[PDB]
């Protein structure tokens, strides 16, 4: 009983019944949350904890963001919606649910072969840092490139003088 | 000039000792992590007056000898 | 002048991590150890007569992808993930015993049902799109036309 | 097309800066004067502020010339690499390069040099470092490592070319030739 | 290295529910124009303990298997069969002698390291009684290639790294060829 | 019965461990806010509790027992979800994060090559859950609160991670397990006796604990994002904040004193030789001692918490956002810059075997 | 040439040498065009996708339903939950059919 | 660290020796695999004179095992808890 | 469901939920590549997928400091 598809739809019931920012923000929390769980199982544990390390960080200053722009607007404003559309609607998008149309990609099963040739096993990540500082450390220095515009850019933005 | 600020290409010993003095937050950083290369310098003069470098790990796989296969190896036959 | 009563809070915290680390060393290591013992509950249970001193299997750790097709080969040999056997030939039941994942190749249910994530200019295309599954399926039907020759 | 003969496809740079001639010195010193020398020109063009002219401030006067002796070096860098390039006229620095590696083969050393990279990191940095010089102008990228793929065959050097009898220099096979990849792999062909 | 894969058994239950893992048998055996060969039996922990005398035994099936992998061109698992089953035999018979010559130094230390997280480091004490045993009995030697002949791990006598709980099968067998073999 | 007994406990064995195992922690919480109030009280020169239960031993029952027997306070009996969300999200993020403290070689429940990035991931977000109290909210110390624990987050979560990657950086390893074990020969007070400090820092700024006790502060938000909780809520808030300061207590006796490694390792060997090894006494004792070494030195930082809270005056947030950023920030970055110019400088990169 | 294809220890994966030899055919001199390099390009994409040999698996199934054979008397046995790979399945000689533990190695 | 070296040296060799006799274990294991599926394909399409039993590769000369399969008898579908119901693996129950 | 623009009503009604709305498809594209990468066994995939997520954090910095000015400037007469 694939529980994943039950939190999805808990989710995409309150994205369209969202008013207010804070509930927007909660939203993202409730997105990254079945991300991170469903990485953490079946394809990738890594990118599970890096996903929770990166993003929280960046959930909190959205959320302190939030506090200094809140202006009453959406405490009195009035929606409509109706309970009997909002079902139908998610019903319908719940009917389609096959991202891709090749059949037999999606219902035959597939096997690896594992092999001994590997005797020295190391992480993912070990392999990624290998490549990423000796491959391609162009990339790794053009992001810190990026890195140092963004410090300078949100200083010239953000400051009075 | 009792506490004037140095200027640094004419006073340097004095420049360095004003941060020292008012910014000790940067001066001991930057000494600390100057250390860092500094000692990646002094490496030829390890490898020459201490001990030589490790032979580096077989991490590449099997060794495979540098040779053709021996045909005359029997032996555990079926 | 050591106030003990002061103290007294902290000896019954230092008993708390004894609790668990006492029942966790000890549990654990004989659950290991017992499943090592056969691939049946009468020799996991009952002791015999003639056997020696038991030796006990402590938990392992900082595995890699070798320990787990260890662990599979050894499931295959005694029943248990880690048990033990220093046997020169395998059984016959070794042979033919091999264990093989088949699973799918599905994208996340949160790519493929989120309200947002799911929406890109390539997504439906390949959802609503049969202009890349026309043309793969034309080297699916190659592979059936070609057999007769 | 005007082509020379390719000394070095991956040049190092000690090698480059080595090579320099006496033009590229004087073009380094051009760009570390130069650029002060523009500001005085911009403000003779036209002053800053005001009608009249009036000199920078000393202080823009140090920050131009570290500006200009960056600029200059960058500009004889590349003059100097298009020699082992082939791309310039080249015929004083194959004279001295052709010296250099009969000099290193009679010896049994590597004209590469030893090198504290593994097989696999010496041929990355070399493809890292090949022909960035194309883009010197957008952010800087050097040669700094002793790898062996350098785009030249050390077989041409044991031919004889005029002038070089008087070298007596004796060349021993390749293979014994310390730090060289045809003289490495002797046990196993996966580690030198 | 705990990636999840699709060649081999994953964390949990939980990976194998959200792949539908399957886990298949074959009951079929290999045809009879390949010749049946005997599987070995010895699990991780005596394996890891006859590494090396293994290697020392069968250098040359070893690397004779390895190099018809090479030479093979892409079709290793079909045409080094034969070779294959060199190994296996070779392997066995080391195993085999192990378990005549010496099987209470050979028992001592596999356990050891069943008893110490599988680490060579934490069972010094009955390899070096095992290394002794295996050389007077099969004139074979551990050797680490690469490094000078007294500069192995193995060898040293004063390691910076030493298992944090004694082996007391181990310590005792260690004291009782002390006094006895060396008096 | 007896032997579809004998197997139903087999079948139940794992449930119980973790059952213990959750007792163990909770023991270690509740009777350290008895040990913090018994330590501030000689210090102070009081007595602290002595009597609820012999000689106060029943403190911390009476306190989670009351509280429990409270009513809750909401505007609605629907609105159990606004102050229930924010206590269980903090509380679910540090119990989760216990998985990963082995008391003994592999004797964690989660095990893997990425416990350091689990661990620093799982803490980072109990951070939402303080911020989920100031929901809109009507209060205005709550609000207040809530713009305080950010800042403190943006102080310490650079300066903690960065410290944390230090320690992995030494070992090449982000297992925590690893990590304990190599520090068999040296433990890393003393080669990062600074980073010990600047660890202990942050862990006093991440538990909101004094001299960085601002959400809480008393006497400037009365009770900070707990003014408006009362019953269950502030007992799950308070249990989290408690078991984060176990937590890096613990923490602080893995990355710097060698986590369950012995005191004396003659010592070790002496009293496990009085047990014979073919027995399951031997593994009790070896439990006992393996985390009684881990206990001693976490009971230390745990009597430090409180140690720090008798003895410095609290400082105030806009002066810690500039101690960490000014000060923290770049030393630990010119330590990551440091250590491994040392290491290369004597051939002594690290690897994991 | 940049490294494409690169398994989680650090060498190549299943589906470089596939990728290898479709380059060393593309850039190869000795060709005209690209055509005698069609073959190389669809085992590569085979060997990522397996999509020719799930048509195939498609096929047998369909084949099988309309000839009536059941699908257990044909298949392949599997066992889907781990901790029931017991050693009566596996064929061990005094194998019993109680579930292997599989909570903590 | 640099003990750990000489460590690590000590392990990757004693994989390394092992190696060649757990990969011919392997290689026979896909072998056995190989031939089961192809018999299986055989059986079921022999009724079909034009169908050719054959991998998907037009690379004759690379061994590529096939990586699919027909599933057969759940073993472990009348299992409970403590216990598995298992079903017969050779032939009928 | 999709061909209908459904989407255009999960997002909320506010500046900072298009900024979300704007993460969440970004990461969309991030969590595909994992897939990818994990089933080819192949780490420049993966290399690809933490591009894109030191990347994004990048943008989300960014657009929040224009968002931040943008409330600056309203409530900055500040005569008090
Ligand atoms: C251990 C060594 C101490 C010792 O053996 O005798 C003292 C200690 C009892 O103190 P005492 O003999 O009554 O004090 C002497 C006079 O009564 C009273 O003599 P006094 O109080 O005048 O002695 C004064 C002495 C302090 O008294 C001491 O000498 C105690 C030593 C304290 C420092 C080390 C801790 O000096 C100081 O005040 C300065 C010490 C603090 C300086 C800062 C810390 C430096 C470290 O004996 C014990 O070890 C038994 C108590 C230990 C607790 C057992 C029960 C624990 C609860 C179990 C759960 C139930
Ligand atoms: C050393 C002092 C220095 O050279 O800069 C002068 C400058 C004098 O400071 P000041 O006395 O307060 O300035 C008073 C007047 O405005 C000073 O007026 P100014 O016009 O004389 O200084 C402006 C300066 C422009 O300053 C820079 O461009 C320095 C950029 C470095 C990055 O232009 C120059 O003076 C040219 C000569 C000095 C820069 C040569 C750097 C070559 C590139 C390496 O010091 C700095 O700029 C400090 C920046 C670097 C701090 C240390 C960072 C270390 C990072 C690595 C640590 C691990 C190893
Ligand atoms: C959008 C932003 C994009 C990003 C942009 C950000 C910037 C990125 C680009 C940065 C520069 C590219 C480097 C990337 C990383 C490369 C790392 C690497 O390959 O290290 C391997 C290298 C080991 O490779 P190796 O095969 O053993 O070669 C050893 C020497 O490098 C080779 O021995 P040698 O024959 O060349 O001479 C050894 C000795 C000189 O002793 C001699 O005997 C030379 C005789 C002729 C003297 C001529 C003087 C020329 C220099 C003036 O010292 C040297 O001259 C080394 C050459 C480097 C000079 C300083 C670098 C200036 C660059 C500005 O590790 C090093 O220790 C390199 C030392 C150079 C200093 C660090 C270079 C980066 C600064
Ligand atoms: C984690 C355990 C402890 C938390 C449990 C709380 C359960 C509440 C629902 C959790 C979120 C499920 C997915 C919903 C997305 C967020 C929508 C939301 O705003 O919260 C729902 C809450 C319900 O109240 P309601 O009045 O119906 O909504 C307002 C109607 N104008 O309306 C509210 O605004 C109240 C918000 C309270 C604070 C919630 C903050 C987000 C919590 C996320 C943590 C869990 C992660 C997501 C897990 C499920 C994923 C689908
Ligand atoms: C400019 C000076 C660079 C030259 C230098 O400092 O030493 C380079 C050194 C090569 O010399 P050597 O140790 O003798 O090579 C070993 C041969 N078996 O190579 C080394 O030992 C490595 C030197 C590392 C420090 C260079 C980078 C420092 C700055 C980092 C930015
Ligand atoms: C060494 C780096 C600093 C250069 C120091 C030399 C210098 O700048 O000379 C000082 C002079 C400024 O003149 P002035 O300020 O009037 O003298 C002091 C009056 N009390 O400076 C000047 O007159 C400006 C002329 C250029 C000064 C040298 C600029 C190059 C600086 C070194 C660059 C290296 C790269
Ligand atoms: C050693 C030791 O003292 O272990 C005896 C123990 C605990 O003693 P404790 O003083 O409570 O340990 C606290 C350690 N501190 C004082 C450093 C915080 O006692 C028992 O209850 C068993
Ligand atoms: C266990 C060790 C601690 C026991 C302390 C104790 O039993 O405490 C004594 C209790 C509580 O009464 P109090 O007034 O708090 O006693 C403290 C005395 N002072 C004030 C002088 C310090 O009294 C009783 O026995 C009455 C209840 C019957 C026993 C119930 C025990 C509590 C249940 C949970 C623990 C089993
Ligand atoms: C600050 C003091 C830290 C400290 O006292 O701890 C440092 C030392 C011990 O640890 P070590 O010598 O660093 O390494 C571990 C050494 N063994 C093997 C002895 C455990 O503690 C004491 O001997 C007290
Ligand atoms: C030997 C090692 C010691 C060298 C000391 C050199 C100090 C130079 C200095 O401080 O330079 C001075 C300048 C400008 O100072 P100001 O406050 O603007 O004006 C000066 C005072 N007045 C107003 C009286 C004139 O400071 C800076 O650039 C500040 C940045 C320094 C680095 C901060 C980050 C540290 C990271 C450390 C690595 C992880």
């Amino acid at each position: 009983m694939n529980l994943e598809i039950l939190d999805l739809s808990i989710l995409g019931f309150y994205s369209l019944i969202s008013s207010n920012s804070f509930e927007s923000i909660a939203i993202l929390v409730a997105t990254i949350m079945p991300v991170i769980t469903e990485l953490w199982y079946n394809y990738s544990q890594l990118f599970a904890l890096l996903y929770t390390l990166i993003y929280v960080g960046a959930v909190v200053i959205l959320f302190v963001f939030i506090l200094s722009v809140i202006n009453e607007k959406e405490e009195y404003e009035y929606e409509y919606s109706g309970l009997f559309i909002l079902i139908l609607v998610l019903l319908l998008d719940d009917l389609d649910d096959n991202e891709s149309n090749d059949n037999d990609y999606n219902n035959v099963y597939i096997t690896d072969y594992a092999d001994w040739f590997n005797n020295y096993n190391e992480s993912d990540l070990s392999v990624i840092g290998n490549l990423l500082f000796t491959e391609y450390a162009l990339l790794l220095l053009i992001i810190s490139f990026i890195l140092l515009m963004s410090i300078i850019g949100l200083i010239l933005i953000v400051k009075k003088d | 000039a009792i506490g004037d600020y140095p200027v640094y290409y004419k006073q340097p010993i004095r420049w360095l000792s004003y941060h020292a003095h008012t910014r000790p937050h940067v001066f001991y950083a930057i000494a600390v992590a100057a250390l860092g290369p500094v000692f990646m310098m002094a490496t030829p003069l390890r490898r020459k007056f201490l001990y030589d470098d490790h032979e580096p790990l077989p991490a590449n796989g099997y060794p495979l000898p540098n040779r053709s296969r021996d045909k005359t190896l029997t032996g555990y036959d079926d | 002048m050591i106030p003990f009563e002061a103290l007294i809070p902290y000896a019954i915290m230092f008993a708390g991590f004894c609790l668990g680390g006492g029942v966790m060393n000890s549990a654990i290591t004989a659950d290991i150890t017992k499943r090592a013992r056969g691939p049946n509950q009468e020799i996991k249970r009952n002791v015999g007569e003639d056997e020696g001193p038991r030796n006990y299997t402590k938990p392992r750790y900082n595995t890699d992808q070798w320990d787990k097709y260890f662990a599979v080969r050894d499931l295959r040999l005694t029943g248990s993930l880690r048990g033990q056997s220093d046997n020169a030939v395998a059984e016959e039941s070794f042979k033919t015993n091999s264990i093989q994942p088949y699973s799918n190749t599905r994208r996340p249910w949160v790519l493929r049902r989120h309200i947002i994530m799911k929406n890109s200019p390539t997504k439906w295309a390949r959802k609503y799109s049969s202009r890349r599954d026309e043309r793969e399926q034309e080297i699916k039907d190659d592979y059936i036309r070609g057999m007769g020759e | 097309m005007e082509t020379y003969e390719l000394i070095d496809s991956d040049p190092k740079f000690s090698r480059v800066v080595r090579y320099f001639r006496p033009s590229d010195y004087l073009t380094w010193a051009l760009g570390t004067i130069g650029a002060p020398g523009l500001m005085v020109l911009f403000e003779k063009i036209e002053p800053a502020k005001g009608n009249t002219f009036k000199m920078p401030p000393p202080s823009i006067m140090r920050i131009a010339t570290t500006i200009g002796f960056f600029g200059g070096f960058y500009y004889a860098y590349t003059s100097s690499t298009k020699r082992f390039w082939g791309y310039s006229e080249n015929a004083k620095e194959v004279a001295k390069d052709r010296y250099e590696v009969k000099k290193a083969l009679s010896e049994k050393k590597s004209p590469y040099g030893s090198s504290l990279l593994n097989p696999y990191q010496q041929d990355m940095s070399a493809r890292n470092s090949t022909n960035s010089q194309l883009l010197l102008a957008i952010f800087p990228w050097f040669n700094v490592a002793n790898h062996q793929s350098h785009g030249i065959d050390l077989r041409k050097y044991y031919e004889v070319r005029d002038g070089e009898e008087n070298w007596n220099f004796t060349l021993p096979p390749l293979d014994q030739v310390k730090d060289l990849d045809v003289a490495q792999y002797k046990e196993y062909s996966n580690y030198p | 290295s705990s990636t999840h894969t699709n060649d081999s058994l994953n964390s949990s239950n939980y990976v194998d529910k959200l792949k539908d893992t399957h886990f298949v048998f074959e009951n079929d055996k290999l045809p009879s124009e390949i010749p049946d060969v005997e599987e070995v039996g010895a699990t991780t922990a005596p394996l890891l303990s006859a590494a090396y005398f293994i290697g020392a035994k069968c250098q040359d099936y070893n690397d004779d298997f390895m190099l018809c992998q090479k030479e093979a061109k892409g079709n290793g698992p079909i045409d080094c069969l034969k070779e294959g089953r060199r190994v296996t035999r070779c392997a066995s018979g080391v195993l085999k002698d192990l378990n005549t010559h010496c099987s209470d130094e050979f028992r001592l230390h596999w356990q050891c390291l069943s008893f110490s997280n599988l680490e060579y480091k934490n069972c010094r004490k009955a390899e070096s009684l095992l290394n002794k045993c295996v050389f007077e009995k099969m004139n074979l030697v551990k050797k680490i290639p690469g490094i000078p002949e007294d500069r192995q791990i193995h060898l040293k006598q004063n390691p910076v790294l030493k298992p944090v709980a004694l082996h007391q099968d181990s310590e005792v067998a260690f004291k009782k060829a002390q006094n006895e073999n060396s008096i | 019965m007896l032997n579809n007994l004998f197997d139903f406990i087999e079948y139940i064995e794992y449930w119980l461990i973790i059952v213990a195992f959750v007792a163990s922690v909770l023991i270690v919480v509740a009777y350290l806010t008895v040990a913090e109030r018994k330590t501030m009280g000689y210090m102070q020169r009081r007595l602290g509790p002595n009597a609820v239960g012999y000689y106060g031993v029943l403190m911390a029952v009476a306190d989670a027992l009351k509280l429990l027997s409270k009513e809750i306070v909401l505007p609605h009996n629907g609105d159990i979800i606004y102050v229930m969300s924010g206590p269980l999200i903090s509380l679910f993020s540090v119990l989760l994060s216990w998985a990963v403290i082995p008391f003994g070689p592999g004797l964690s429940l989660l095990d893997s090559e990425y416990s350091i990035i689990y661990l620093l991931a799982s803490g980072s977000i109990g951070v939402f859950g303080t911020v989920i109290v100031g929901w809109m909210s009507n209060s205005k110390y709550t609000v207040l609160a809530t713009v305080r624990t950010t800042a403190q987050l943006i102080s310490y979560e650079l300066v903690l991670t960065t410290v944390v990657f230090i320690i992995a950086l030494i070992v090449s390893s982000l297992n925590i397990n690893v990590i304990i074990e190599s520090q068999y020969n040296i433990w890393y007070i003393i080669p990062f006796f600074p980073l010990c400090l600047i660890f202990f820092i942050s862990a006093l700024a991440e538990t909101a604990r004094p001299p960085f006790d601002n959400v809480e502060a008393e006497s400037e938000l009365v009770s900070g994002h707990m003014t408006e909780l009362s019953a269950s809520p502030f007992v799950i808030f308070f249990l989290s904040e408690y078991c984060s300061m176990v937590l890096m207590s613990t923490l602080t006796a893995i990355f710097f004193f060698g986590g369950y490694l012995p005191f004396s390792n003659t010592i070790h060997h002496l009293i496990l030789n009085l047990f014979d090894q073919h027995s399951i006494y031997y593994f009790i004792i070896e439990g006992i001692l393996l985390s009684g070494y881990l206990a001693i030195k976490a009971n230390f930082f745990m009597f430090s918490f409180v140690w720090i809270r008798a003895a410095a005056p609290r400082l105030r947030y806009d002066l810690l956002i500039l101690f960490c950023w000014y000060v923290l920030l770049p030393i630990v970055f010119a330590i990551v810059v440091f250590a491994p110019g040392i290491l290369y400088c004597f051939d002594a990169l690290p690897v994991i075997i | 040439a940049p490294l494409q294809q690169v398994g989680r220890h650090g060498g190549p994966n299943k589906c470089f040498g596939e990728f290898q030899r479709v380059v060393e055919c593309m850039t190869n001199a000795k060709h005209d065009s690209y055509e005698p390099c069609n073959n190389l390009k669809n085992d590569y994409l085979e060997c990522r996708k397996h999509k020719v040999e799930r048509y195939k698996a498609f096929l047998m199934q369909k084949h099988a339903e309309e000839l009536g054979k059941d699908p257990e008397e044909i298949g392949a046995p599997f066992v889907r939950k781990r901790r029931f790979l017991t050693s009566k399945t596996l064929g061990l000689v005094d194998g019993d059919d109680y579930e292997i533990g599989v909570e903590k190695i | 660290n640099r003990e750990k070296i000489e460590l690590k040296r000590e392990k990757l060799w004693a994989r390394a020796h092992l190696m060649p006799l757990l990969q011919a274990e392997q290689d026979r294991n896909v072998v056995r695999r190989t031939f089961a599926y192809y018999k299986r394909e055989g059986e079921i399409m022999k009724d079909v004179p034009w169908w050719e039993v054959k991998s998907t590769y037009s690379n004759k000369d690379i061994f590529h095992p096939p990586q699919t399969v027909l599933f057969g008898k759940h073993i472990d579908r009348d299992s409970g808890l403590m216990y598995a119901n298992s079903r017969n693996r050779f032939g009928p129950d | 469901m999709d061909l209908i623009l459904l989407m255009l009503v999960a997002v909320g009604l506010n500046i900072i939920d298009i900024y979300i709305m704007i993460e969440i498809l970004i990461m969309g594209c991030t969590v595909n590549t994992i897939y990818s990468a994990s089933l080819d066994n192949d780490m420049i995939g993966l290399i690809y997928s933490l591009i894109q997520i030191i990347i994004a954090g990048v943008e989300s910095a960014i657009g929040l400091s224009i968002l931040v000015n943008y409330n600056r400037i309203r409530n900055s007469e500040e005569i008090e």
